[PDB]
């Protein structure tokens, strides 16, 4: 465990909001909310296109089998299908009433959901793009929408802690999950197996929460995130691994049975909003705010 | 359980039969003046129209690899299509009109074709080495054949009720029965249909009775054999002859539609009692019924209507609160005052 | 062999087999078919269910065990579609609905 | 522009009568304010009644740490008192009307018919509400998102 | 060939001269949207019947034997016709 | 007399048969064995049926034989 | 001398549909004129229909069609179904 320092991804004029990794070790696109998104490289940083024309800033961007196919989550209610050889305004879609914080293709790509924060979720066609159904998503705004493994259930979170996995073909969800905790819940995920979830519980305590009994498995330490928005990753390069996003300036990668402070790495600027994985290699970035303006890539 | 009305579709007029995939996703409409309208469920769209004759389209089949139509007319086409953007990639102009094509569930380079008059004949894709299925008698002119499920047999029908079974390409004899209709008068047959698990199967004979039967039992009868039904179906009450059967997502309930009153009936395998009778607009006929393979919702095309027919959850969604039971009365307990396992989460 | 009745073959509670007989000992018609008692005697069966479950909702709704004619004239005449079936006829020890028209109570 | 990079920061018969069709009155429908409402499947008459506010008796004081339990899970966001005495629960085993929402244009009122048991919250009508209207009942103790005909667009 | 109307179709001076045959002097205005709603419900009370007799019989064309027989067990017998 | 079926499972029983007994004797001394009721157990010789009117000798049953057998929900 | 009459059935049937609930003999006598009523009903409009169609058999069919005449609505739209599953379930 000795993950260095290899390159850096500046240029930005708003804050950077996530770093989410190519399929294959395709690209990393600068999905910032800067109404910027510059097709950066996940190897060396290798600047491909410019892919730009928005109103508002975009929460989180889309991604595809090709790591191309986009659809914009940006603040100002809308969301146009993106190409990237296209730069054109295919369709809108409409819908939605505050921001939409987060959309996503499924593993299948077949499917837009797109989330919002007054409860008007819509999932979507990717061809059409039809006005379908407002979704009781929770009680509460929307922290993240995601598809598993094979593409039948979503896993969304709340303000509360609900990890509800509802259903794709139905479209009434499973099972009801809580903690002692009234945890405003950041971003919850599935697993590549769909049955061990990582929600946001703001003690310094975060949970990897189980799918039918809805324990946890083992309670970390070591961690700071309380207020601020933190992603959730997981490596199988090769052994077991533990990576995570900070706020303290540095990089959380750790090991799972171990529970404890084994590497943390120096070398930011800003509290980091946004980890990744890379599933054959040990290529990690790490993204960061307004302060840092920065995209630090790293390997061991 | 279907059990409601549900809605409908006015979208394109002049529908005439249509099945799915493995996967129950969209829906080929077939049309009287050549076309294939395809419409989604999930999205509620339709995304590919196909202008594919001008004939009135009869039969269509799905394919296993989602990509491979087959259908014919009375342009007399074996056609094929694509859903990508409209592809017929090969075009037979044959002639004794058809009536049913049939892939093999997984060789599919293989169809199974029934004409007008003579035996059903085993058509390819590429080459037009099709593979005679020998039929006795031949007397009958309407002969109707399948496979079973696994595509590892291929099971015949005539019109004097004799019934045999050949291997899937080489034809082994293997099974032979008369049906044991009436006394003195037996009955032609009109279509055999299978599951998706299992290998029982249902024999729509033409004296208004459904008889039913698995494959492990005639292949233990076999050749001269007297196979007895698992089940005898009829309505003797309204007096009903039979159009289209089919089976359930799990080969459980029966859902044979009428062929007079615009009515479905539904049974159940094991138990063999009705269970429903649905309904709909009562000033039509009905002609191909359309059963969803994973999640329990059927089509009924007539007079170019298209119906949905759900249950709509009327018990509740339970999505919220497995938890938060309820007290009737004003319960009160108000004296009351004050690592484990390791299980592979990249898997 | 053994003798089922005609009853417990179709899973009913009513008999099939005294119907059959009020049927043809009536002169209803010279020849009764096979079904008819049958499909008669399911349809009394529902009528009597229907009728029952609302006198014994009734009977528990006044705090009695039994069931006493007055239960059978509530039961009848709070419905909607068997007052339209018993629209011409008095049930004996019945008595009346609480009916009272608008403008007889002082404001 | 970004929320994320921003931290976040006569009568008792007729309604025991009711009491008797609590299943056959409504389904748990939906309405787009937030989430869930109730609708129905029928035609609400005038003078038919709908729903008992029950659940969990709190005392006199308990609701001085049901205060401090609501910022463990933000468990009750759904409140109605009984009275000065009491108050009702319908957040850990009790009522399950806590789907009934608020638009400033409300359907319903409230109104207090007591048994032997003490006072009850009642709810009647007093007009033909139709098939798959919201019920939502005025409050007089964040703003709304209905989109009302002369909306006050508030709780009370 | 779908139909849209004719509940209209039963005019005004039609309902004033089956008054004026009733031995009526003097008509008020809602009389008319009142008439032309319990017309409405008896000849649905008589159809209903009507169509019973004719698909229990097999065919697809109502005789006028079956609307005497229809109203016949409405209770107003019809003599003229069978 | 020591009969084997051979069920839809490879089910190869052992019963205490004898020459001299009926059908229903013999499945039910399968229900005795088991708990499976009488309704169903379809002796098969060469693919056909075997009634439960008929004796061990109404068919020309050699003895220690192996018969089949087809599950059948007659319970209806 | 044997009379006829339906009390144990109207035992049988409040006793599925009821646990634990009597009913009096003015009750019992109640219901036994009622379905004496239903059935004279019920066959005179089925011996009025095989007169008119020249037919010489009351069938089940005729049944059924006298209920539908007979019963207003809702409560032949269940009746039906029941009397049609009840022969399907006689038949086999
Ligand atoms: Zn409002």
């Amino acid at each position: 465990p000795n993950y260095a320092l290899k390159f850096t991804l500046a240029g930005h004029t708003k804050a950077v909001s996530s770093v989410k990794f190519s399929p294959n070790g395709e690209w990393l696109a600068s999905s910032s909310a800067d109404k910027l998104i510059k097709i950066w490289g996940a190897y060396d940083g290798k600047f491909e296109k410019t892919i730009s024309g928005h109103k508002l800033g975009i929460s989180d961007v889309a991604w595809s089998s090709d790591s191309n196919l986009l659809v914009s989550a940006s603040d100002d209610k809308t969301l146009k299908i993106w190409d990237v050889s296209s730069g054109k305004c295919l369709k809108t879609l409409k819908g939605h009433s505050n921001y939409v914080f987060c959309c996503n293709f499924n593993p299948q790509s077949n499917l837009i959901v797109s989330g919002s924060f007054d409860e008007s979720v819509r999932i979507w066609d990717v061809k059409t793009g039809k006005c379908l159904k407002t979704l009781p998503a929770h009680s509460d705004p929307v922290s993240a929408v995601h598809f598993n493994r094979d593409g039948s259930l979503i896993v969304s979170s709340s303000y509360d802690g609900l990890c509800r996995i509802w259903d794709t073909a139905s479209g009434q969800c499973l099972k009801t999950l809580i903690d002692d905790d009234n945890p405003p819940v950041s971003f919850v995920k599935f697993s590549p197996n769909g049955k061990y979830i990582l929600a946001a519980t703001l003690d310094n305590t975060l949970k990897l929460w189980d799918y039918s009994k809805g324990k946890c498995l083992k309670t970390y330490t070591g961690h700071k995130n309380e207020k601020y928005c933190i992603f959730a990753n997981f490596s199988v390069t090769g052994g077991k691994w533990i990576v995570s996003g900070s706020e303290d300036n540095l990089v959380y990668i750790w090991n799972l049975q171990t529970k404890e402070i084994v590497q943390k790495l120096q070398g930011h600027t800003d509290v980091v909003i946004s980890t990744a994985c890379h599933p054959t290699e040990n290529i990690i970035a790490s993204a960061a705010l307004e302060n840092d303006k920065t995209i630090k890539l790293w390997k061991s | 359980y279907p059990e409601e009305a549900d809605g409908t579709l006015d979208c394109i007029s002049m529908a005439l039969t249509c099945t799915f995939n493995r996967w129950g996703t969209l829906l080929a409409v077939g049309c009287n003046d050549g076309r294939i309208v395809i419409w989604d469920f999930l999205t509620r769209g339709i995304a590919k129209i196909i202008s594919a004759h001008i004939h009135p389209v009869c039969s269509l089949c799905w394919s296993r690899d989602g990509h491979k139509l087959v259908s014919a007319s009375t342009d007399n086409i074996v056609s094929q299509w694509d859903v990508l953007s409209g592809d017929c990639d090969q075009r037979f102009r044959f002639p004794s009109p058809i009536l049913k094509v049939q892939y093999h569930p997984r060789d599919q380079n293989k169809v199974l074709v029934c004409p007008m008059k003579s035996a059903p004949v085993m058509l390819t894709l590429s080459d037009s080495k099709h593979v005679v299925l020998p039929v006795d008698d031949d007397s009958d002119l309407n002969v109707v054949a399948s496979f079973d499920r696994r595509g590892e047999y291929i099971y015949t029908g005539n019109a004097k009720g004799k019934i045999l079974v050949l291997k899937t390409d080489s034809q082994d004899l293997v099974a032979s029965f008369r049906v044991t209709t009436g006394t003195s008068n037996t009955t032609a047959i009109k279509s055999i249909e299978f599951a998706r698990k299992g290998s029982c199967f249902l024999i729509n004979t033409a004296d208004r009775i459904i008889r039913v039967y698995d494959g492990r039992e005639i292949l233990t009868c076999g050749r001269d054999g007297e196979p007895e039904p698992m089940q005898k179906l009829q309505d003797l009450v309204n007096r009903t002859p039979w159009k289209k059967c089919c089976f359930s997502g799990d080969g459980e309930y029966i859902v044979a539609g009428s062929a007079r009153q615009h009515a479905l009936y539904i049974w159940e395998k094991s138990i063999g009692n009705l269970v429903k009778i649905l309904h709909g607009t009562r000033g039509e006929l009905l002609l191909d019924v359309a059963w969803h393979p994973v999640r329990p919702i059927i089509a009924s095309i007539s007079s170019g209507v298209v119906s949905i027919w759900a249950q709509n959850q009327v018990e509740n969604w339970s999505a919220f609160a497995p938890d938060f039971k309820e007290l009737d009365e004003n319960v009160e307990y108000e004296e009351r005052e004050s690592e484990d396992e390791e299980v592979d989460v990249t898997s | 062999a053994k003798a089922k009745t005609r009853s417990s073959r179709a899973g009913l509670q009513f008999p099939v087999g005294r119907v059959h007989r009020l049927l043809r000992k009536g002169n209803y018609a010279e020849r009764v078919g096979a079904g008819a008692p049958v499909y008669l005697a399911a349809v009394l069966e529902y009528l009597t269910a229907e009728i029952l479950e609302l006198a014994g909702n009734a009977a528990r709704d006044n705090k009695k065990t039994r069931i006493i004619p007055r239960h059978l004239q509530l039961a009848v005449r709070n419905d909607e579609e068997l007052n339209k079936l018993l629209g011409r006829v008095t049930i004996a020890q019945g008595g009346v609905l609480p009916n009272i028209q608008s403008v007889l109570l002082p404001k | 522009g970004s929320a994320r990079s921003e931290p976040k920061m006569s009568k008792s018969s007729q309604y025991r009568k009711m009491k008797t069709e609590w299943k056959s009155n409504v389904y748990l429908a939906r309405s787009r304010i937030q989430g869930l409402g109730l609708y129905a499947a029928r035609d609400i008459e005038k003078h038919t009644m709908v729903i008992e506010y029950i659940g969990t008796i709190i005392r006199n004081e308990v609701a001085n740490r049901k205060e401090k339990l609501y910022e463990s899970q933000n468990r009750g966001v759904y409140m109605f008192r009984m009275d000065n005495d009491h108050v009702i629960d319908a957040t850990l085993t009790g009522g399950p009307a806590r789907y009934i929402n608020h638009s400033c244009a409300p359907n319903c009122v409230a109104e207090v018919v007591t048994f032997e048991r003490g006072h009850k919250i009642i709810i009647s009508s007093s007009r033909r509400i139709q098939k798959g209207e919201e019920l939502c009942y005025d409050y007089k103790f964040i703003p709304c998102h209905c989109g009302a005909v002369n909306c006050r667009k508030w709780m009370n | 060939k779908v139909l849209r109307d004719n509940i209209q179709g039963i005019t005004k001076p039609a309902i004033r001269r089956l008054a004026r045959r009733g031995g009526v002097k003097r008509i008020s205005g809602l009389i008319y949207e009142e008439t032309r709603g319990v017309l409405k419900v008896f000849l649905e009370n008589v159809i209903r019947d009507a169509v019973t007799y004719t698909e229990h019989a097999k065919r697809k064309t109502v005789t006028a034997m079956d609307v005497v027989y229809a109203l016949k067990r409405q209770g107003r017998t019809l003599y003229g016709f069978g | 007399m020591q009969i084997f079926v051979k069920t839809l499972t490879g089910k190869t029983i052992t019963l205490e048969v004898e020459p001299s007994d009926t059908i229903e004797n013999v499945k039910a001394k399968i229900q005795d064995k088991e708990g499976i009721p009488p309704d169903q157990q379809r002796l098969i010789f060469a693919g056909k049926q075997l009634e439960d009117g008929r004796t061990l000798s109404d068919y020309n049953i050699q003895k220690e034989s192996t018969l089949h057998l087809v599950l059948r929900l007659r319970g209806c | 001398t044997r009379k006829e009459s339906y009390a144990i059935y109207v035992y049988k049937v409040l006793k599925q549909v009821h646990p634990d609930t009597g009913i009096s003999s003015k009750a019992m006598s109640i219901m036994n004129s009622f379905v004496n009523d239903v059935f004279e009903r019920i066959a005179g409009e089925a011996s009025r229909l095989a007169h008119y169609n020249k037919r010489s058999t009351i069938t089940s069919r005729e049944i059924q069609t006298a209920v539908r005449l007979l019963l207003p609505g809702e409560l032949a739209k269940h009746a039906v179904s029941e009397g049609t599953k009840a022969v399907t379930c006689y038949t086999s």
